[PDB]
RNA sequence: GGAGCG
């Protein structure tokens, strides 16, 4: 019954950290009683690991879109149990989302704008530094070519990020493959 | 009514570095205006710019480095072809050996040296040097 | 500037860069969207449905709520009026100069602005006509026009 | 302050407060809500709590409002 | 400046304005050269200086003060002057 | 407990009403003004005129000929100052009217050529300001809150209206230059006394 | 010498 915690698109087998991520999510559904009630509806449908620094991983596990919404509702509680069973890592839920290419020239066919690539970005990226709520970006183009991004985040919620800033940093470039750096505007 | 905004952003750009300030602000913000100072920066022509997102259409701050004598918008966007190249160069710029006219082609926003390499022609957006 | 004179204000609603809800609203979506209903129902416009939610209610943007505009979720429930709210105003006050007109002969301030009011009326009714707000054939009429409105 | 003298990008809090509200290097209200039932600061209804006037509403001396 | 050999074929280089990089002509009598001079330990002149060049233009308008305060309060932390 | 040699300036300054600008600002003097009083008078930061003291005494130094710099004063109140701030200094002290053409005609006996020009307030002082403008010649001057800071290079936010504000000003920047040179020993204290530098009314 | 293209 744990592989029911696992839905991989085009009915995929998981791989041998999946079933880890997808095991560790059922044991927290019997065993924590204050997450009985929430997990149930839940589940999942990938799972990886991202070297961030100093031997350090984070696990950033893909939710489906229509449970986005109910991860919120019990993500800070469910982190906590999900980081101390997977000791030294971070958990990182990202909602999966589609990137429809823009169409050809002369083209009938229309794309949403969610499926756009920035609004994806963009998306990924609010997800990415929950619960702390976005207040602010600025974009650097540095003279050499490369461009930096700033993100600002509400300082109400900085015991939750403060410590998470360098695997935000590091999750968002492999997903993206843009700099972003976080930072809290003063108050 | 706004018509064009590139030439308020290289309008506001070649009055503060008049007066020699080193920042100035442009609003609003488009992905024309960004490539045409990627372009400028490239060659040394302004420093860091950053754009700060207001939800709307975004501001830039640009960094100036005195270095840029002048820069504006052609207006209306005329076609030119690659042999008709030389001859907005003759127009437009200084001499033969500095100065750039920046063009959109259907391989983006260049320089007319970089149209040259490339063999690309398409329409004048302004010049800078 | 204004339009039809030489005004240059600048006031205006500044939106929050955050377009969330506020921690401290708990009312939901499906909840909003039965009170914009309920106040469609009534006789209220867009406009004034969310005039009543900011002040009464504490929903300083619906769409943070509940994802759509005011006038989006009139329409998807049958509620939006035949004629837009706007031009719906501007009709209301090209009728009560008129009525005031035919009473004072002499007023040709009133007659100047009756000129304005109406060349307003028919370039939004122009524009509603071509992204099919109005009827094809819909067209203003003065003697008709009254009847439309109040 | 001459422009050479100040960061575009990182203006003083003092000053962006004295900004006009769409002036600012990021536009933002200067209006809030407060409870008593929230109320708008600068209402346009009659709640009598609040009276409504050409800008803040005139609150009630008797009761207490808190900002939020 | 520099033929196609390596020559140079200027007949000089003119300064440019430390605060808005600008040339400085031959005629620009409103233009002026300061000079900064360095510490010891102690607090003594050691015949040590940074040089500072002012257009004509950027005086005229009264920005020098506010440019040279700048400039130096970038340049002695730099050079070690405090 | 003991004073550094800047906490006791500014102590001395205090006392001299150095600090006390006008009602008006000029905008170019903002950066050097700390707050505004209900009175509507300005309060110059000392502690910045303190910093532009010891920059203008960095140039002065930087001089290998003092006689080529040149301190003048056109109030009464100063005429006192320069004299005295030009005799331990070796500078050269012009008291009184500024004669038209000094630093450009070179037919005139009074012709000079300063390296260094010291003014005690921009406003009264215009013309030699003006003229020196035609000759590359760089300035230092003394500038209140309405001082115009047109061709000034190195100005001094400081009170240079008043006779005690004026004498305390010089007596400082007489030190500095002198203790950059190695001629008298450092700190705050000069066997010189600020008192002649004041104005001695008859 | 200063001012003005004069
Ligand atoms: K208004
Ligand atoms: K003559
Ligand atoms: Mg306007
Ligand atoms: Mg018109
Ligand atoms: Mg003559």
């Amino acid at each position: 019954t744990s592989k029911q915690k696992i839905h991989k698109d085009k009915a995929a087998e998981p791989s041998e950290h999946e079933v880890s991520v997808g095991q560790a999510f059922f044991d927290l559904e019997n065993t924590n009683q204050e997450l009985k009630s929430e997990l149930k509806d839940l589940y999942i449908n990938s799972a990886t690991q991202i070297d961030v620094s100093g031997n350090r991983k984070a696990v950033v596990i893909h939710v489906p879109y229509r449970l986005r919404k109910a991860f919120r509702k019990v993500h800070v509680r469910l982190v906590r149990e999900l980081e101390k069973k997977f000791s030294g890592k971070d958990v990182i839920f990202i909602a999966t989302r589609r990137i429809v290419r823009p169409p050809k020239r002369g083209s009938a066919a229309q794309r949403p704008r969610t499926r756009t690539l920035t609004s994806v970005h963009d998306a990924i990226l609010e997800d990415l530094v929950v619960p702390a709520e976005i207040v602010g970006k600025r974009t650097r183009y540095r003279v050499d070519g490369s461009k930096i991004m700033k993100v600002y985040l509400d300082p109400k919620e900085r015991n939750n990020t403060e410590y998470k800033l360098e695997t935000f940093s590091a999750v968002y470039r492999k997903l993206s493959g843009k700099d972003v750096v976080f930072e809290y505007p003063i108050t | 009514v706004r018509v064009s905004v590139l030439n308020d952003a290289l309008k506001s750009m070649y009055n503060a570095e008049k007066a020699g300030k080193a920042q100035v602000e442009l609003r609003p913000s488009s992905k024309v205006i960004i490539k045409f100072l990627i372009v400028m920066q490239k060659h040394g022509y302004i420093g860091d710019f950053q754009y700060v997102d207001d939800h709307r259409v975004g501001k830039i701050v640009v960094e100036l480095n005195g270095r840029l004598n002048k820069c504006g918008v052609i207006s209306p966007r005329f076609d030119v072809g690659v042999a008709t190249i030389e001859g907005w160069t003759a127009r437009l710029l200084p001499s033969r050996q500095f100065g750039y006219i920046v063009l959109t082609t259907s391989a983006g926003i260049m320089d007319h040296e970089e149209a040259r390499r490339k063999n690309v022609g398409g329409k004048v957006l302004g010049f800078f040097y | 500037g204004r339009m039809h004179s030489r005004g240059k204000g600048i006031s205006a609603s500044a939106l929050p860069y955050k377009r969330t809800p506020p921690s401290w609203l708990k009312i939901s979506a499906p909840d909003v969207e039965d009170n914009i209903c309920k106040f469609a129902k009534k006789g209220l416009t867009p406009s004034q449905i969310g005039v009543i939610l900011r002040d009464s209610h504490g929903i300083a943007q619906v769409k943070s709520v509940t994802g759509s505009k005011i006038l989006r979720i009139l329409k998807a429930h049958g509620l939006a009026p035949e004629i837009p709210e706007d031009l719906y105003h501007l009709i209301k006050k090209a009728v009560a100069i008129r009525k005031h007109l035919e009473r004072n002969r002499k007023d040709k301030d009133s007659k100047f602005r009756l000129i304005l009011v109406e060349s307003r009326i028919h370039r939004l009714a122009r524009y509603y006509k071509k992204t099919k707000k109005l009827p094809p054939v819909w067209k203003y009429e003065s003697t008709t026009a009254s009847t439309l409105v109040a | 302050v001459l422009p050479n003298d100040v960061d575009l990008l990182n203006p003083p809090a003092e000053h962006e407060k004295k900004k006009h509200k769409l002036k600012r290097l990021v536009q933002s209200p200067n209006s809030f809500f407060m409870d008593v039932t929230t109320v708008f600061s600068h209402s346009q209804t009659v709640v009598v709590l609040c009276q409504p006037t050409g800008g803040r509403a005139r609150l009630i001396e008797g009761c207490s409002f808190r900002r939020k | 400046m520099q033929n196609d050999e390596g020559q140079n074929m200027d007949l000089y280089i003119p300064r440019k304005c430390s605060a808005t990089n600008r040339l400085i002509t031959s005629k620009d009598h409103a233009s002026v050269q300061l000079n900064v001079g360095h510490l010891d330990e102690s607090g003594v002149y050691t015949g040590q200086f940074t040089t500072y060049a002012l257009c004509g233009f950027i005086r005229a308008q009264g920005d020098a003060d506010s440019a040279m305060d700048r400039l130096w309060q970038k340049k002695k932390a730099e050079v070690g002057q405090q | 407990r003991t004073l550094s040699t800047k906490e006791a300036d500014i102590q001395m300054m205090l006392a001299a009403e150095v600090h006390l600008g006008t009602k008006n600002c000029d905008f170019q003097m903002e950066r050097y003004a700390f707050k505004r009083r209900n009175d509507g008078i300005y309060i110059i930061n000392l502690g910045k005129t303190w910093e532009k003291l010891q920059m203008a005494a960095r140039v002065i130094v930087a001089i290998e000929n003092p006689q080529d710099i040149i301190v003048q004063s056109a109030r009464p109140y100063g005429q006192r100052a320069v004299l005295k701030f030009a005799q331990y200094t070796g500078a050269h002290a012009i008291a009184g009217r500024h004669t038209p053409g000094t630093f450009t005609n070179q037919l005139q006996t009074s012709y000079s050529e300063p390296r260094l020009l010291i003014l005690t307030d921009p406003r009264t002082d215009h013309q030699p300001i003006k003229e020196a403008a035609l000759g590359n010649i760089p300035t230092i001057a003394f500038c209140d809150t309405d001082s115009p800071m047109r061709y000034v290079d190195i100005g001094i936010p400081a009170n240079n209206k008043g006779k005690h504000s004026i004498g305390v000003l010089f007596w400082i920047l007489a030190r500095m230059v002198l203790q950059m040179r190695g001629a008298i020993n450092q700190g705050p204290k000069w066997d010189v006394m600020v008192d002649l530098f004041f104005y001695r009314e008859p």
